[PDB]
RNA sequence: GGCAGGGUGAAGUCCCUCAACAGAGGGAUGGAGGCCCGCUAGGGGUGCUGACGCGCAAUUCGCUCCCGUGACCCCGGGCUAG
RNA sequence: GGGAGUAGCAGCAUAGCCGGGUGAGAAUCCCGGCCGCCGUAGGGGCCAGGGUUCCACGGCAAUGUUCGUCAGCCGUGGGUUAGUCGGUCCUAACCCGACCCGUAACUCGGCGUCGGGGAAAGGGAAACGGGUUUAUAUUCCCGUACCGCGGUGGUAGGUGCGGCAACGCAAGCCCGAGGGGUGACGCCUCGGGGUAGGCGGACCGGUCCACAAGGCCGGCUAAGCGUAUAAGCCCGGGGAGUGCCGUAAUGGCGAGAACCGGGUGAAAGCGCGAAUGGCCUCCCGUAAGGGGGGUUCCGCCGAUCCCUGGGGCCCGUGAAAAGCCCCUCGGGAACGAUCCACCGCGACCGUACCGAGAACCGACACUGGUGCCCCUGGGUGAGAAGCCUAAGGCGUGUCGGGGGAAACCCAGCCGAGGGAACUCGGCAAAUUGGCCCCGUAACUUCGGGAGAAGGGGUGCCUGCGGGUGUGUAACCCGCAGGUCGCAGUGACUAGGGGGGCCCGACUGUUUAGUAAAAACACAGGUCCCAGCUAGCCCGAAAGGGUUUGUACUGGGGCCGACGCCUGCCCAGUG
RNA sequence: CCUUGUCGGUUAAAUGCCGACCUGCAUGAAUGGCGUAACGAGGUCCCCACUGUCCCCGGCUGGGGCCCGGCGAAACCUCUGC
């Protein structure tokens, strides 16, 4: 069915790999561009009021 | 060959019906019959592909019809356009 | 609610589109201002079959050395000599302007206003006629039956379009369709809307059943154009 | 034969290096305090982010 | 078996060896004989192989030294007599 | 553990591990060899060995095909597949006519045969008259070609 | 990139004998099909309302049953986003 | 904490025993032998993915469904060598940037063009065999080769020939421009020639057997260089029809057949490479090592591997570009190679191991999935079926011991006389079964139904005959006689059949995980809009889909193969 | 709907099946009507054969269950329990 058996095409090529800029796996490779810190699309990083991620890496107050 | 009524439509069988099975039939022989040609003479030109025709012999490759060499309408242009 | 197919064709997806990387290149005559007053001649070298084009082309090659396709008639054959222009002669596979063709004469691969390479008459097996002649304007007469007037400029071809006969003949079984849909890829198979359910289609729900009137009016918005689109009459006669 | 690239091989050899148990003459200088640290990883358990 | 040997672009074929090894070597495909330019008709006295074999072959071992060597002798004597025709005037 | 020394004495008769084969006297000897030379000095010594295949005989298939070519094993009961598929359907027609036709030839080189009568006779045997040379010979003989 | 083996015998192409106003009868060739049998490989999931049901398994196993040159099965590269 | 020293450690592959050893300690680790399992996969090779799991030495606190001296576990040190293998080039579908347009704006939406990217199984220069390591090898070593660039020195040629011809030749150099070819292609089917592999006989050298014969093992040869026929195409001569030549089949001929001669042209084979190289074997104190021998002939089957030619189907037509060969032009110099011999140079990255009933994903050393992706000896046999078996692998689909083994359960075998009386319902089980001969109903869209139904036969031994073939080579087809058994497709393999009714025309698809169907689709029928700056559609706009398209077309609905048919009503809603 | 309608056939015995009749509660012509060869893991009635389905249950084979050595959980649990 729809669970474990599936699972198993796993092997494929990955949605995503190591990112150039930022250092984390987040750059998607079919479309060319980083999920996390969009390297590809912008020039300016990516950065939005409602994520916490970049607080956290900066011990930040929310 | 050796069927009274079905004939290329033998390859079909028992399905798809008579008006079917008889079109196709009739259809197909006509269009597999050598047939003139008009450059030569000789009854060596076959269909190639849909709308496109060859003589066997003297090599002559020409434009007509889907299922035959020539259309009615193909006939009258001929006609007209010699007297003009 | 949900989406209709034809509401999804408009985006543009590959569902939709035609595959027309797989075809032979578009065919046009030859521009004006190239061809001015020159009545050029070429000869024909090869008839090919086209995925995308219903009739079969021919790829004629001219003096200076340029290759072109054209749409063929019913008769031409390799080897053979054409002319594109005004003092071109009156014969099956010559393109004239419709100021120079008698009447009575079988046509195709007719321009709607001069120059634009050719618009109307091009399915295979079909053929228009030359109605009337006048300084202004020539009437001839559409495979639809509908009587038009050009200006007397514009260029046709004479003859008829090969490749005719080709609904003689029964499609017999669904797989032959699915390979002729798919060399053009058209939707096939086709749904019924009365088999969706009522979030689908305007028609559609659990009884399977048109419940209000299958005419639809000129001005319905789109999401609702389906049925009988303002029909002037329905039914057998 | 197995066709690594360059960055992703050098990446593959730090991270082989990084795995190894405290030294010993760390934990004598530091009078057992420092005996085990947070990046002890094993090819079947966790898996790293290639 | 690899995949690119996977791909039957590769005529494989069987050899023994002179340790008794029975192994598989691996060729790509020869290409077909040239062919006249008007009637499509398969051309002599040119030789068939890849760019490799070719280029260890001299200039005169790959072609007749008779004129038009692209056509065969037929449509070369065509050629030939319409030109002379059309040098008389 | 001796798989180092097995593996590599493998490697080096040719062989598979399962056929090789070490002295139980001498395991000690064997043990303290950890090189290829030493593995090659012990089987030249023959402390390491390879065993012979054993082999699959093939004499009651021998007998068999004798008694089958002289005519036993081979009536209905022995049978399971269809009498096309243990014969053929084209291949024996073809064996036929090369051999009419090879014939055929034969006699008009020799000289006993006109063009004419050659081509009656090839068109019979294409129409399928005869289906072997002594029904071709007979009928020959019955009319007046011999 | 791939699909053991076997069967049936469409069109097309003919041969022979007796006759010819018409015809009658006997022998072959050839290899089509969303054809047939088939746990070849592969794909699917009808019944026992079988085993299991804190399982080997958050949908599996076994027997039985269906397709198997096609509107067939699978792979690498791409496209469609609430 | 109780539940409890309980359940589970069975079911789909039931595997251990004897002797010896190690060690504190041995059902569970090592050696030998016996007995077993897999054997078109549990064997061999290798992608992705994983990342050191690879090797040697040393260990046993934890991990391992038991133990453990063992290990994919723990510790200490090691290991991946390329001009020729792959990536670095080309384009495909597709993507991006600039300019430009739109948006209040943008990291948003578009866009023809210009440029740039995009295939580790598509196109695409060049290397094979043997040895060596604990662990790498077409990468190191030995032997023998090839490619590109750059030089040196000679020659062909510039300024040369043989053939009626097809054609045969070393048959000039530099820069540019055109042209032709190759690259470069679908599905189905058939013949011809070869190879790997297999089989049979003879000889040599060995081995297993109270003997005995007989059985079993080994009996080899790469890239590269040189060398030519087959089909097909072609050139000369020749001159045909109450026809002649040919094919498995289709076919061919005054638009030039037969017949004589010839030219070009594949896969292969042959020679050199090449030998105490590899394999087998025989003597000596056995460390270095020592020593001498053999390496031969016929014949059969042959592919799903390689080459080459034919035929058939399409309302369906099955990529492109780089690169490479040839020809002709234009412009330059007087020299000078696509031939021979020699000399030098050839950067960057990958290369260990698994590749799955324990190295991948599924929380696990998970009967699932990824990959059956490529390949596989002998016998019976139609067969890559099932059964037995060689090679190779395993005894770890990782708890064992007792038992004439209590009831009861799971998976199997038999059952007297009856023969569906059982049950909602013949659920389940049984019956039939391969091949050859005979014979075969209704009904029918004349194709089928049909393997309808139904009946006979089948083993072993001894002899006779046929087909093709040169053949007491090999394959296939019949007859007669003798004889044994309850039984001869003796195991394995291997249909139970017939007659009425309803639905749906058929092949096909569907609710991943309670519904496979009478539901969907289908060919076909019929209605509607539309002459193109259209009709229908996306979008805030710019722009766009149908459109590389033009009424035998594109879009929108309903019915649903085929046959006989499809009546009346426009007051109402549209 | 009354309904196991009525008549006939099939059975020793028929709230079933088939064929006919027509007061069609509430059939009917492309929300198609009536038929239909071939096809169906579709639904349904009957006949031949066969059988442990049943009369009526019996005996065997392997694996568990039981005893022995070892590893060693969980669901559940107010206290208790004629
Ligand atoms: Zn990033
Ligand atoms: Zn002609
Ligand atoms: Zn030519």
């Amino acid at each position: 069915g729809a669970g474990t058996a599936p699972k198993g095409k796993r092997n494929r090529t990955p949605t995503h790999i190591r990112c150039r800029r930022c250092g984390r796996r987040a750059f998607n490779v079919k479309k060319g561009y980083c999920a996390a810190c969009g390297f590809g699309r912008s020039r300016r990083m990516r950065k939005y009021s409602w994520s916490h991620k970049w607080r956290k890496k900066r011990n930040l107050s929310y | 060959g050796r069927t009274t009524k079905v004939g290329s439509a033998g390859r079909f069988g028992p399905r798809y019906g008579l008006k079917i099975r008889r079109r196709v039939a009739a259809v197909e022989a006509r269009m597999k019959q050598k047939h003139v040609c008009p450059v030569c003479g000789r009854k060596a030109v076959r269909r190639i592909s849909t709308g496109i025709w060859q003589c066997q012999k003297c090599g002559a490759t020409f434009a007509g019809g889907a299922y035959l060499p020539t259309t009615p309408a193909g006939k009258v242009a001929k006609r007209v356009t010699a007297s003009k | 609610g949900k989406s209709l197919i034809q509401q999804r064709r408009g985006k543009g997806t590959t569902t939709f589109r035609a595959p027309s990387h797989r075809y032979r290149g578009a065919v046009r005559y030859v521009p004006l201002n190239l061809v001015q007053e020159r009545t050029l001649r070429g000869v024909v070298e090869e008839i090919l079959h086209d995925p995308g084009r219903t009739a079969p082309v021919a790829r004629v090659k001219f003096e200076d050395g340029t290759k072109k396709l054209i749409i063929a008639p019913e008769g031409v054959l390799v080897g053979q000599e054409i002319y594109i222009g005004p003092e071109a002669p009156i014969a099956i596979g010559n393109t004239l302007p419709l100021a120079k063709i008698p009447e009575g004469t079988y046509v195709y691969d007719i321009e709607g206003v001069p120059g634009d390479g050719g618009k109307y008459v091009r399915a295979g097996g079909t053929y228009a006629l030359v109605v009337s002649r006048e300084k202004d304007k020539v009437i001839v007469q559409l495979p639809s039956g509908e009587l038009k007037a050009f200006n007397p400029m514009c260029r046709a071809t004479i003859g008829v379009v090969a490749g005719g006969g080709r609904l003689e003949k029964p499609i017999v079984k669904a797989g032959k369709a699915y390979y002729i849909a798919k060399a053009r890829n058209r939707f096939w198979p086709k749904p019924r809307g009365v088999k969706m359910n009522a979030v689908n289609h305007p028609h559609g729900g659990k009884e399977h059943h048109i419940g209000r009137p299958s005419t639809v009016s000129r001005r319905a918005p789109p999401g609702r154009k389906v049925g009988h689109i303002a029909a002037r009459r329905t039914g057998r006669r | 034969a197995r066709n690594k690239p360059f960055a992703k091989k050098l990446r593959l050899a730090k991270a082989a290096k990084q795995n190894r148990r405290v030294p010993v003459w760390v934990i004598v200088k530091t009078n057992r305090k420092v005996i085990t640290h947070p990046k002890r990883r094993h090819w079947r358990r966790t898996k790293l982010k290639e | 078996m690899k995949p690119m040997y996977r791909s039957r672009s590769w005529r494989r074929k069987y050899v023994r060896t002179p340790g008794g090894r029975t192994v598989i070597h691996f060729e790509r495909r020869k290409p077909k004989v040239a062919h006249c330019a008007m009637c499509g008709r398969p051309l002599n006295g040119v030789p068939r192989g890849r760019p490799s074999e070719l280029r260890k072959l001299p200039k005169t071992k790959k072609r007749p030294e008779r004129p038009y060597p692209n056509l065969c002798p037929s449509c070369m004597r065509k050629v030939m007599k319409a030109q002379v025709r059309a040098s008389i005037t | 553990m001796l798989k180092t020394q097995r593996r590599i004495a493998a490697e080096l008769l040719k062989c598979g591990e399962n056929r090789i084969w070490i002295d139980p006297e001498r395991i000690e000897d064997v043990a303290a060899a950890i090189t290829r030379e030493d593995i090659k000095r012990l089987i030249h010594d023959g402390v390491i060995k390879k065993k012979p295949i054993k082999g699959q005989s093939r004499a009651r298939a021998r007998a068999f095909q004798e008694a089958r070519k002289k005519g036993r094993h081979r009536g209905p009961g022995s049978k399971k597949g269809k009498k096309t598929a243990r014969m053929g359907k084209k291949e024996v027609w073809m064996m036929t006519i090369r051999a009419l036709r090879k014939e055929l030839r034969k006699l008009k080189a020799e000289g006993k045969l006109d063009a004419h009568t050659y081509r009656r006779l090839y068109i019979r045997a294409k129409g399928g008259q005869f289906k072997n040379k002594r029904q071709l010979y007979m009928f020959m003989q019955e009319h007046g070609i011999l």
